[PDB]
């Protein structure tokens, strides 16, 4: 069902626990969501951040993506032929950390959330594969 | 168990450690060097070999040219890298490559184009299963057994400050100083020299190389240990040339060290390495800094000083919050830190799902290597 089929598609395999597309165009709207997840909360202010012409700030101090917390470890989103900053959320008080890939396509900024103990390459490999398939759409 | 097992294969502007994942130690130490006889050579006990490739090029090295492939960590000569790598599996290990997977490592901030040449030759020219490259420094921490901390890694050729934070560098906050052990050994020679020796004959250019190694000392305070050397007595120590002659040492084996916290000594603009852990720390986020103080371990050749874990924490200390816990970490065993943390990586079952296996080359091509080692 629509953009939904790339979501449901990302979750395929058990290796991720979200996944959201989200038009950074114009007004940043999410269209399509693991939901009740993360993700199907980011704002225009956070996509402001991941698409803004300050590109270094978000290293000390930080970013949030729904109202989650998260270390910006690359960052070649806004270079071409690269799309990718790579993520990893911050913890209180024990809990797990995740890595999150974003993927600029021309349109769309397609994320995704690993589930404990994956590594950050699978993630940035499967994000960017799906995105790809984006990109070679006009989207 | 031994047979499949992927080989770690550490490169390094000096030196070389290739071994077995799941191993305590490198199986094959050897010098950085190709070495071609610039005259038509060969024993008549050998074939008409005109490569010796690291430590067979070492015992011939004063009769024949040598080139350095690996510079300030970074590959600028790259069939004379092919060569090595050859020598690695083909002659050290007596290793076959299309049954091993590899870790290779590389430098912090290796160029692109770099990571995509050494995916191409392991999976084009050495038909490898699959290859990971993982970053030196990330391997001296996990095999400390941590997973968040900065590095401070100095080998023969570069140093480098490194944040990991959960097992991933930061790019942005790493630092890289070009003042290493080679900078070291040809400021020991000079300042030797200086006092009128001669260090005439080439075997014995690589006999400062030991003298550095054997009687250097990092001092806790430059200024007392100075007049702490004028105070003599305790500090003069003697090495003895091959020639049968002696050499005295004295203010210079803490004065040659020192150019790593105050490069003015070499002649370079430099901050030392004391400030530059202290500026990648600055570069980090905010909420791990004071995870990077309580996690600062050294590793490397040149970390090998007596006194540079005492001197570092002095000097981190002085730098940081008047409040930060900060613990210099200094495991007797980081001469190897960067193969044997990639040995414990490679050997978990954990990594087999974190590999670049032949098909994924095929499908992606040479960029792969950016998307998944990060
Ligand atoms: N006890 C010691 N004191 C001082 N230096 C030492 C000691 N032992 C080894 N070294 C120096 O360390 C260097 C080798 O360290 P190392 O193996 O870490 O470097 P490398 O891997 O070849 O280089 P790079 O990081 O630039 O790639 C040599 O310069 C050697 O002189
Ligand atoms: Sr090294």
């Amino acid at each position: 069902a629509g953009w939904n089929a790339y979501i449901d598609n990302l979750m395929a395999d058990g290796t991720c626990q979200d996944a959201a597309i989200v038009g950074y165009k114009d007004s940043p709207s999410v269209w399509a969501a693991v939901p009740g997840k993360t993700f199907v909360n980011i704002t225009p202010a956070e996509v402001g951040i991941l698409v803004g012409k300050d590109r270094s700030s978000f290293f000390v101090n930080g970013l949030t993506l729904g109202g989650q917390k998260c270390s910006v470890i690359r960052d070649s989103l806004l270079q071409d032929g690269e799309f990718t900053m790579d993520l990893r959320t911050k913890s209180t008080g024990g809990a797990p950390t995740f890595n999150i890939t974003v993927t600029m396509t021309a349109k769309t900024l397609v994320l995704l959330m690993g589930k404990e103990g994956v590594h950050g390459g699978m993630i940035n490999k499967k994000c960017y594969e799906m995105a790809s398939h984006l990109r070679r759409s006009q989207y | 168990d031994d047979d499949i097992a992927a080989l770690v294969v550490d490169n390094g502007s000096g030196m070389c450690k290739a071994g077995f994942a799941g191993d305590d130690a490198p199986r094959a130490v050897f010098p950085s060097i190709v070495g071609r006889p610039r005259h038509q050579g060969v024993m008549v006990g050998m074939g008409q070999k005109d490569s010796y490739v690291g430590d067979e090029a070492q015992s011939k090295r004063g009769i024949l040219t040598l080139k350095y492939p690996i510079e300030h960590g970074i590959v600028t000569n790259w069939d004379d890298m092919e060569k090595i790598w050859h020598h690695t599996f083909y002659n050290e290990l007596r290793v076959a490559p299309e049954e091993h997977p590899v870790l290779l490592t590389e430098a912090p901030l290796n160029p692109k184009a770099n990571r995509e040449k050494m995916t191409q030759i392991m999976f084009e020219t050495f038909n490898t299963p699959a290859m990971y490259v993982a970053i030196q420094a990330v391997l001296s921490l996990y095999a400390s057994g941590r997973t968040t901390g900065i590095v401070m890694d100095s080998g023969d050729g570069v140093t480098h400050t490194v944040p990991i934070y959960e097992g991933y560098a930061l790019p942005h906050a790493i630092l890289r100083l070009d003042l290493a052990g080679r900078d070291l050994t040809d400021y020991l020679m000079k300042i030797l020299t200086e006092r009128g020796y001669s260090f005439t004959t080439t075997a014995e250019r690589e006999i400062v190389r030991d003298i550095k190694e054997k009687l250097c000392y990092v001092a806790l305070d430059f200024e007392q240990e100075m007049a702490t050397a004028a105070s003599s007595s305790s500090l003069e120590k003697s090495y003895e040339l091959p020639d049968g002659q002696v050499i005295t040492i004295g203010n210079e084996r803490f004065r040659c060290p020192e150019a790593l916290f105050q490069p003015s000594f070499l002649g370079m603009e430099s901050c030392g390495i004391h400030e530059t852990t202290f500026n990648s720390i600055m570069k980090c986020d905010v909420d791990i800094r004071k995870d990077l103080y309580a996690n600062t371990v050294l590793s490397g050749g040149t970390t090998m000083y007596p006194g540079i874990a005492d001197r570092m924490q002095k000097e981190i200390t002085a730098l940081a919050p008047s409040t930060m816990k900060i613990k210099i970490i200094a495991p007797p065993e980081r001469k190897y830190s960067v193969w044997i943390g990639g040995s414990i990586l490679a050997s978990l079952s954990t990594f087999q799902q974190m590999w670049i296996s032949k098909q994924e080359y095929d499908e992606s091509g040479p960029s792969i290597v950016h998307r998944k080692c990060f």
